[PDB]
């Protein structure tokens, strides 16, 4: 009833999540670790002129042993203030021991099926 | 606040948004030609053991392509994907003869299913660029595309690894699709 629940809790996990430019179809910053593990948010490395890509592309590899009938991602920016970012995609159906990957095209990312919260993740600002 | 802005901007706001199924045989390219969309291949390329999704934008259009793999294993699983589908894109290996029948077999199984129903079916015979590799009328026989009534089809030559005549599939399949 639950039972079921903490199955899907505890087999799925986001591998890695990347920022590419659009326009040129470049990795700028790409993370595979620390990404939904406790502690300080896991920030990296994306080259500042990301403001200077007037298109830039999300994309994130999540792996999951249950399967799923409603999976959906809500993925929000966040800097404070009042919020740039407000994104969401409904996949529906998940392969079970599967690996999938989403992309969208133009910081804490939560997982759902149906109602049920799967995972959080959040990530940090490098204008390095 | 300059007026090319909010018109432009309202452009955007009334573009319809598809849903596009991309499926085919494994190795027969389709998440190839799914990264070449967006050029991109920086050789990551392995299976794809689950789906591939990517939101795109194209000829007024918002597209949302699926890209499912096609092993064995996970076909059963197409049909879950199946629900709202606006153009079914069919990727065969151009040069593997040695499965031609299979990928025959799964395209046919799809085109009888009723969640598939008004799907405009672009077929990509990929891997044109190949040594030996057949031809449109070749594939287009062996797939018995001549032998199809319930949908509006169209067989495009092409080459995932330079993105040769992957536009013009596209935009056909874009066409049909807007007159409903
Ligand atoms: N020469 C050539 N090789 C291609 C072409 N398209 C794909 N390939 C090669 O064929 C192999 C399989 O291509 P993929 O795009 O991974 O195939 P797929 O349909 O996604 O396969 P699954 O993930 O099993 O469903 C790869 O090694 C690509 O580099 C093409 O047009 N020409
Ligand atoms: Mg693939």
């Amino acid at each position: 009833k639950d039972e079921r629940a903490r199955e899907i809790l505890r087999g799925f996990k986001l591998n890695w999540m990347n920022l590419r430019d659009a326009e040129t179809g470049k990795i700028l910053w790409q993370g595979t670790e620390d990404l939904s593990v406790p502690g300080v948010e896991h920030e990296a490395r994306v080259p500042k002129k990301i403001l200077k890509c007037k298109a830039v592309s999300r994309e994130l590899n999540f792996s999951s042993t249950e399967q799923m009938e409603k999976f959906r991602l809500e993925q929000k920016v966040y800097f404070k203030g009042q919020c740039l970012e407000e994104w969401f995609f409904e996949f529906g159906f998940v392969i079970p021991n599967s690996t999938n990957t989403w992309q969208s095209l133009i910081i804490e990312t939560k997982f759902f099926d149906d109602d049920l919260l799967v995972s959080t993740s959040r990530v940090r600002l490098f204008y390095v | 606040s300059m007026g090319l802005l909010t018109i432009l901007k309202k452009m955007k706001q009334k573009e319809r948004e598809l849903r596009l199924l991309m499926l085919g045989l494994d190795n027969a390219g389709k998440t190839t030609i799914l990264k070449k969309f967006n050029g991109e291949d920086v050789d990551t390329i392995s299976p794809t053991l689950g789906f591939n999704i990517k939101t795109l934008e194209h000829r007024g259009f918002k597209l949302n392509i699926w890209d499912v793999g096609g092993q064995k294993s996970l076909r059963s699983y197409w049909r879950n994907y199946f629900e709202s589908t606006d153009g079914l894109i069919w990727v065969v290996d151009s040069a593997d003869r040695q499965r031609m029948q299979d990928c025959q077999r799964e395209l046919q199984s799809l085109l009888v299913e009723e969640r598939l129903a008004g799907a405009t079916l672009l077929i990509f015979a990929n891997k044109q660029d190949l040594p030996g590799a057949l031809s449109c009328n070749a594939i287009q026989e062996a797939l018995e595309l001549d032998s199809i009534r319930s949908h509006h089809w169209r067989i495009q030559g092409c080459s995932a690894v330079t993105g040769e005549d992957l536009l013009p599939g596209i935009d056909w399949l874009l066409d049909d699709i807007s007159s409903r």
